[PDB]
RNA sequence: UUAUCCAUUUAUAGGGAUGAAUU
RNA sequence: GAGAACUUUGAAGACUGAAGUGGAGAAGGGUUUCUUGUCAACUGUGAUUGAACAAGAGUUAGCCGCUCCUAAGGGAUAGCUGAAAAGUGUUUAAAGGGGUCCCCGUCUCAAAAGGGAAACAGGUUGAUAUUCCUGUGCCAAUAGUAUUAUGAGUUAGAUGGUAACAUAUAUAUAAAUGAACUCCUUUACAUAGGCUUUACACUCGGGGUGCGUUUUCUUUGCACUUUACCUUUAUAACAAACCUUGGAAUCAAUUUACUUGGAGAAGAGGUUCGUUGAACUCAAUUCAAAAAUUUGUUUUGUAGCAAUAGUAAUUCGUAAUUAUCCGAAGUGGUAAGGACUAUCCUUGAAAAAAGGAGGGAACGGCUUUGUGCUUUGCUACUCUUAAUACUUGUAUGAGCGUACCAACAACCGCAUCAGGUCUCCAAGGUUAACAGCCUCUGGUUAAAUAGAAAAAAGUAGGUAAGGGAAGUCGGCAAAAUAGAUCCGUAACUUCGGGAAAAGGAUUGGCUCUGAGGACAUUAAUGUUAACUCAGAACUGAAACGGACAAGGGGAAUCCGACUGUUUAAUUAAAACAUAGCAUUGUGAAAAGCCACAACUGGUAUUAACACAAUGUGAUUUCUGCCCAGUGCUUUG
RNA sequence: UCUGAUGGAGGAUCGAGUUGAUACUGACGUGCAAAUCGUUCAUUUCAAUCACGUUUAGGGGCGAAAGACUAAUCGAAAAG
């Protein structure tokens, strides 16, 4: 199973003939959206804190 | 069950005690006998 | 035959009201010298839902006058009354929404609820959600006044009987269509065991005068006399007429 | 984008019940789930809690109102006549 | 069980008439660290000594009225 | 994996029988019943949680120290600070208005 | 209104002009 | 052992596969439990076995439960009925408690899953373990007097902070006066959805120890590497709420989601609770800088419990010695908590018990006059914890359950019956998955029988050329794809659907490519993590959701609108219900409907937007004529 | 008005389990069984399922209605 996991890490057993659950069941779309939103908000907060953007610009973005 | 009342436990003990054979020294001169799986106490 | 469902209802076994979570009987203040010759103001502290009924109840705290302390009353809330409001009860209470006044003090045309059909019985008439009566006349000598009830009937009550000024809240409930059997199930779960109905014409003749036959019909006139016995009073009881009304 | 052409909030009912029944229930659910103006604080934040009880999210104050709206025309008219005098 | 850190409270508790036994635990760490545990009616009070000299001096100064229990 | 069983005569997943696994020094995974979380004490007027006072179940509150059952201010522990402030100003001003009404009557 | 009947309550003041408030 | 397919041991081949013949309980059973014998009968074959038979033994609690509280409700009292039997249960009740006159007040039972004082770990037996042993704790109770000692307060009730609020650390945070009368809080509560934190679970890599493989390969595969309750556990951290300051439109802060603000936002600084329970230099300690005691730097300790226990090893007479028990992470399975959002013509118990507050009734001590009050002369005095001594009747901890089964032969089905029977824990691989299939721990290899042979016939399955429903009442039965991704999807429609319509393509392995984050330095350079998609070569008997798992579709007609329910054991439907619609009665305790022998009661904790009695049966479009007959009903 | 996300409604869908019982009118029908076994099928956020407690008792109860159920007994239970 460790060897199989290493192969999967290289991306070796993930073809569409190996998938049985739907796209969302395999990788939750809500979770992906939450991750993206959190990283974008983190970046915006970092920029505003470091004063590289103005407050109004931060709110708009 | 494991949970019992005192009177019920005493009755169980008496029923067990009354389930023993007639002593041999007395036979030297019993029908009211039960098995736990065949005839239920019902009491 | 056997005892029919309507007859079984009065035995009160499974047909008792489901009242486990009811908050209390809705009654206004017991008559007192303060209400006879003045005003006593109670502060409404909360507006709660009584599971049996649709009209909200108001918990009103009065300060006892006979002894130090407070007393809590469960009134039927009128529309527009709000927590933190002081309501006045008595003969000299000002005519305002939520106040309890003798009906003889109110002018003609005022809308009232929590009507006392006899003085001092602390609230008997006009209590369902959205209902209101109208004060449509006072006697020349006072002592008596006539109101129009939500059924449209005119009733004559002595002028000392009390009522709340306004309309009991949660009006318009009937306007919502119960969409599904489940909503009716939940509605009657907290009232009674009157649901589902089951038509008598779908029964067997042993248990209903409508039951039996090869075609599911009444077979005899469904209008029964007022003197019919308990197992016989089953259709349109003592009907003066039938069919669609025309005005 | 626009999701349902006309059913709106009644899209939860799918095809069940009549179209007339769904339209009738939409008309009153629209105002049952609406926010109203709280005259005590001036913020439009009073929502229905139970069938006849309306609570303001800001004041935390609750009033007795209609089954589906904060006020009903009959009660409003009655208050108008009372306040005329 | 309660840990006490200052030395005055430990001495006072030991001198208090409710104490019966003192538990001496010694063990290598990396130097041998020790701990002295007064057994009272309510609690067992532990004091941890990294100082070998201090944990040589303290239980010696401890009055021999109350019994000793050496665990190792 | 180690599997567990109830130990406190209540073998149903009721809210008073909520349970937590723990690893013992003997290498066994055992189970301990957790205490029910108690609601916070609430103000008599606004029914909001009043701070400075612990939130113990009655049995633990009986054993609690007096310091963390009360707040050292007037109605402390029973009425929140904001409500007490409003009550004080109301009590003073509603008698002030009575006094000025009496003085203006004549 | 005294028989009789009904209602209410802690049988709790003779008739006219959103603080508490008890010793 | 007289006797062994079914007793025991070893070896092998397999099974159950954490949704278990695995561990714990409830109901029910009642000694079936354990040990030692033992085989007349039973253990549908055998039997040396056994739940059989016989003799002994075995169940240890202040902390687990009952016991207490109240619920649906039951019984009883007062009355009132009734020949009584019985029926109802405050309907003319003078019906225990508290303070010191007044206040409150039917009793009792009903939960081993609701509420609820308090326990953990290790070990121990043939059979009991949160019950025994060892150690460490916790809860409740503890009378009167007098001594000491602990603390506070006092020349009759303390103090800090602007505030949110905080403060008693005595062995032990025990004491921060407080009467009557009050007012609150806790107990104490639904459902759905996601987000988040923690613990447990699983997993990856490093170090150590032991074992295994070793024809060949293998810095390798496996196992152990642990840490309970308790210490307001101290702290740390975080979601929230609040306080001070501040004073917002170019609106801003902010969530996955929306939430919030001149009724005071952001920012800055704080307070508290709740999560958790050694986090954080946490505590003690070493070194420099601040002053008549603060900030920075090191060592120790699994924070105490705690290593003394446990585990895995190496030895030594056969009971002792020794060494390890520590360096980092990932997945999200389970559980709980948090802060939220949403739903209801549904709003989702009570009491015992506990706490907080408002109020301000009473007031030092030694001696003394007169009749508890004015009085004279002096002051160091009041509560709170603990211990001791003496009085007090003997001044700690009642009683009951605790074995075993829980079905697989211990229960109910007449039985050792393929049936029925409530709850908790829930590993790895594949995978969407607690599915199916295989596996580790644990359990098993047993089933009212075995051996041999192997035809007919039966039963449970497979496969069949060519044809493809010609079979048959009828495609009954079987077959046909069926996962996922991409594409495409009609009539009709209540505009929501129909829809997975129909119908196409692809799918393995291997080698790659690309995309999607977090962490620091003076715009630029390094360290490091998930599996998730997309694309390209190559490859093979053109095969790849390879096993497992897994829709047949379409054109229409009839019925019922739908979800739902039903003739337990021949009928699941078109029957019933349903929302919708319509009609009828009733304004009340001299009402409607209904119960009762009477008394009295149900609806009713109700009041026309209600209750009761009917018919029809979603929506759409409609619902025509007849009051002669029979009903019902209205006036006199 | 249109488009993309976000969001997570519904007596929504598939589907194990549960709760049932459509068909084979399969097996069995001197059964394992006085209703079972196999495959197939229905059902799973709600008029949902389960447990214990509690109420309703025989010309009575209870019935989403089949004269169904009321201890293998129901167009009037069982016992004497």
């Amino acid at each position: 199973v460790r060897l199989y996991k290493l192969a999967k890490r290289k991306g070796r057993h993930m073809g569409i003939g190996k998938r049985k659950g739907t796209k969302n069941a395999r990788t939750n779309q809500k979770t992906l959206w939450i991750k993206r939103q959190r990283v974008l908000r983190r970046l915006l907060k970092r920029l505003r804190d470091s004063k590289k953007v103005d407050r109004h610009l931060y709110h708009s973005f | 069950g494991s949970i019992k009342r005192f009177r019920l436990k005493q009755r169980l003990g008496k029923c067990r005690r009354q389930n023993r054979p007639v002593p041999h020294w007395y036979r030297l001169k019993n029908t009211k006998r039960r098995h736990w799986r065949r005839t239920k106490l019902g009491l | 035959g056997r005892v029919i469902r309507g007859q079984r209802k009065g035995r009160g076994s499974i047909f008792k009201s489901h009242n486990h979570h009811r908050k209390g009987a809705a009654k206004l203040r017991h008559l007192d010298y303060c209400e006879k010759k003045g005003y006593i103001k109670g502060l409404v502290k909360d507006i709660i839902h009584d599971p049996g009924r649709g009209a909200p109840l108001a918990k009103v705290i009065f300060k006892r006058t006979e002894k130090y302390g407070k007393k809590e009353e469960l009134i039927i809330a009128s529309e527009g009354m709000f927590t933190g409001q002081y309501i006045s009860c008595g003969t000299k209470a000002p005519l305002s929404v939520g106040n309890i006044l003798p009906i003889g003090k109110m002018p003609e045309g005022t809308l009232i609820c929590n009507l006392e059909h006899r003085t001092g019985n602390r609230g008997t008439l006009v209590k369902a959600s959205g209902c209101y009566a109208t004060v449509v006349g006072q006697s020349e000598d006072g002592k008596k006044t006539k109101v129009r009830l939500p059924s449209g009937a005119k009733k004559t009550i002595d002028a000392k009987a009390r009522a709340m000024v306004g309309v009991v809240g949660a009006g318009g409930r009937i306007d919502k269509p119960i969409l599904k059997a489940g909503v009716a199930h939940h509605k009657y779960r907290v009232k009674r065991n009157c649901w589902p109905k089951v038509r008598g014409v779908a029964m067997n003749p042993v248990e209903h005068p409508h039951g039996g036959g090869n075609h599911q019909h009444i077979g005899h006139p469904s209008t029964v006399s007022r003197s019919a016995p308990a197992g016989q009073k089953v259709g349109l009881i003592a009907a003066r007429r039938t069919g669609l009304l025309r005005g | 984008s626009r999701r349902t052409k006309k059913v709106g909030l009644t899209g939860k009912y799918g095809t069940r019940y009549g179209s007339s029944l769904r339209k009738q229930i939409k008309k009153i659910e629209l105002m049952q789930h609406a926010k109203y103006l709280c005259t005590f604080c001036g913020k439009t934040a009073t929502k229905r809690t139970c069938v006849g009880i309306w609570k303001c999210k800001k004041c935390k104050r609750k009033v007795c109102g209609g089954a589906w709206s904060l006020t009903t025309p009959a009660a409003v008219a009655a208050k108008s006549t009372i306040i005329r005098l | 069980p309660k840990q006490i850190t200052d030395i005055r409270k430990f001495l006072k508790i030991s001198r208090k008439p409710d104490t019966t036994a003192v538990i001496i635990m010694k063990k290598k760490s990396k130097t041998v660290i020790t701990k002295l545990k007064l057994r009272t009616k309510k609690y067992l009070y532990t004091m941890v000594f990294a100082d070998r000299k201090k944990a040589e001096r303290i239980e010696n100064s401890l009055l021999p009225s109350l019994k000793r229990i050496y665990y190792p | 994996a180690q599997r567990v069983h109830y130990r406190r005569h209540n073998h149903y997943n009721t809210k008073s029988n909520k349970v937590r696994p723990v690893r013992t020094p003997g290498g066994k995974l055992t189970i301990h019943v957790v205490k029910k979380k108690a609601g916070k004490p609430k103000c008599a007027d606004c029914k909001t949680a009043i701070q400075g006072v612990k939130a113990l179940r009655p049995a633990d509150n009986y054993r609690a120290r007096r310091k963390n059952r009360t707040v050292a201010r007037a109605y402390g522990g029973s009425i929140c600070a904001r409500c007490i402030r409003e009550r004080i100003m109301r009590a003073f001003l509603f008698e002030e208005q009575k006094c000025v009404r009496q003085v203006l009557k004549e």
